[PDB]
C-alpha cells in the first residue's frame, strides 16, 4: 500500500485548526503535498526533501506543513476558511518514482 | 576577544525569501542528548559515530558528529563522553555521493565532553542567566539549566533559543518578528564571542552549513559564564 492519507473525508467549520496526516511505506526522500482546482489541475502548496525540512510551493499562502520523519508529512491549517475547501493529494517521489495518496476531500463552512 | 557585531555585519530576516521553519526546526525541543558513551566507528578523518538512539521518535539509532579537524577527533576518539547537539538529516552523509539516504543515522557538529568528574554533587543542576535585549532594552531575562560543570556553548545556545521559540516567537514557520539577532557569551576571564541567529540573505537555507559553526566544540564554565541575546524588531 504505497501512500495513504488521513483522514479521507473532512467537514470542518470556518475557523478551526485542521491537520492532514500522510504516511509512506516505500520510504522515498521526496514527499509532496497537493491541491487542485475543482476538476482541473494539481498545484503545489508545499514539498519536502527530508525529515525536518519543507519548502514553499506554488500556492504556499494560508498553509503550514511539517516533515518529522522520512516516511511522514502533514498539512497544517490554523484558521480554515471556505476558500481552502477542496481535494488534497500526497505523493512521494524518488529513484524514478512518484506515488499518490487517495486524496482528502475537505469542507470549510 | 571577538569584537561586537556590526549593523550591516548581521543577517536580515527581511532578506530571506526562504522558509524560516527549517530554522525553527532545529530548536523547538530538538537536540541529541547522550550521557556517558563512547565513539563506536568513523567515516572521514574527523567524525565519530555513536550508537545513540532516537528517544522521541524512531529516526536514528546512530549519530555522526563532525569536529573542526582531525586532532580534535582523536581527543575524543575513544573516551567516555556526554553529548548535546542539534542534529539534521537533509545532507547527512557517510560516503561520497552528496544527496543519498541511510536511516538510523543523523549528523551534527560538536557537543561532547568527558563525562568523568564533570557532573555535579548529587544531580544538582546549574542555572545560567540570559539577559534578552529587544531594541537595546532588558525586556525579558530567564535561565537555563544543565548537568555539565563545563558545557558546550551549543548546548547552552540551543536551550536559549528553544525557550525564545516557546515564549517569544523567535522563529515562526514563515518568518520571524525580528530583523536581526545574535547570541553573545562572556567568559569569567573576559572572552566574549557571538553567533548570528538569522539565515543567510537569500532564497534557500542549507540547514547543515549553518551548524557547521559548532564544530569548534568550544566549551564554557557554567557556574560563571553569562549570556546575552540581542534583537531588533522589524
Amino acid at each position: 500500500a504505497a501512500v495513504t492519507q488521513s483522514p479521507r473525508n473532512k467537514v470542518a467549520v470556518t475557523g478551526e485548526k485542521v491537520t492532514l496526516s500522510c504516511q509512506q511505506t516505500n520510504n522515498h526522500n521526496n514527499m509532496y503535498w497537493y491541491r487542485q482546482d475543482t476538476g482541473h489541475g494539481l498545484r503545489l502548496i508545499h514539498y519536502s526533501y527530508g525529515a525536518g525540512s519543507t519548502e514553499k510551493g506554488d500556492i504556499p499562502d494560508g498553509y503550514k506543513a511539517s516533515r518529522p520523519s522520512q516516511e511522514q508529512f502533514s498539512l497544517i491549517l490554523e484558521s480554515a476558511t471556505p476558500s481552502q475547501t477542496s481535494v488534497y493529494f500526497c505523493a512521494s517521489g524518488g529513484g524514478g518514482t512518484l506515488y499518490f495518496g487517495a486524496g482528502t476531500r475537505l469542507s470549510v463552512l | 576577544s571577538q569584537p561586537d557585531p556590526m549593523p550591516d555585519d548581521l543577517h536580515k530576516s527581511s532578506e530571506f525569501t526562504g522558509t524560516m521553519g527549517n530554522m525553527k526546526y532545529l530548536y523547538d525541543d530538538h537536540y541529541v542528548s547522550a550521557t556517558k558513551v563512547k565513539s563506536v566507528d568513523k567515516f572521514l578523518a574527523h567524525d565519530l559515530i555513536y550508537n545513540i538512539s532516537d528517544k522521541k521518535l524512531k529516526n536514528y539509532d546512530k549519530v555522526k558528529t563532525e569536529l573542526l579537524n582531525e586532532d580534535l577527533a582523536k581527543k575524543y576518539k575513544d573516551e567516555v563522553v556526554d553529548v548535546y547537539g542539534s542534529n539534521y538529516y537533509v545532507n547527512c552523509y557517510f560516503s561520497s555521493k552528496d544527496n543519498v539516504w541511510w536511516h538510523g543515522k543523523t549528523c551534527m557538529y560538536g557537543g561532547i565532553t568527558k563525562h568523568e568528574g564533570n557532573h555535579f554533587d548529587n544531580g544538582n543542576l546549574q542555572n545560567v542567566l540570559v539577559r534578552v535585549y529587544e531594541n537595546k532594552r532588558n525586556t525579558i531575562s530567564f535561565e537555563v539549566q544543565t548537568d555539565k560543570k563545563s558545557v558546550t556553548a551549543q548546548e547552552l545556545d540551543i536551550k536559549a533559543r528553544n525557550f525564545l521559540i516557546n515564549k517569544k516567537n523567535l522563529y515562526e514557520f514563515n518568518s520571524s518578528p525580528y530583523e536581526t539577532g545574535y547570541i553573545k557569551f562572556i567568559e569569567n576571564n573576559g572572552n566574549t564571542f557571538w553567533y548570528d541567529m538569522m539565515p543567510a540573505p537569500g532564497d534557500k537555507f542549507d540547514q547543515s552549513k549553518y551548524l557547521m559553526m559548532y564544530n569548534d566544540n568550544k566549551t564554557v564554565d557554567s557556574k560563571s559564564v553569562k549570556i546575552e541575546v540581542h534583537l531588533t524588531t522589524k
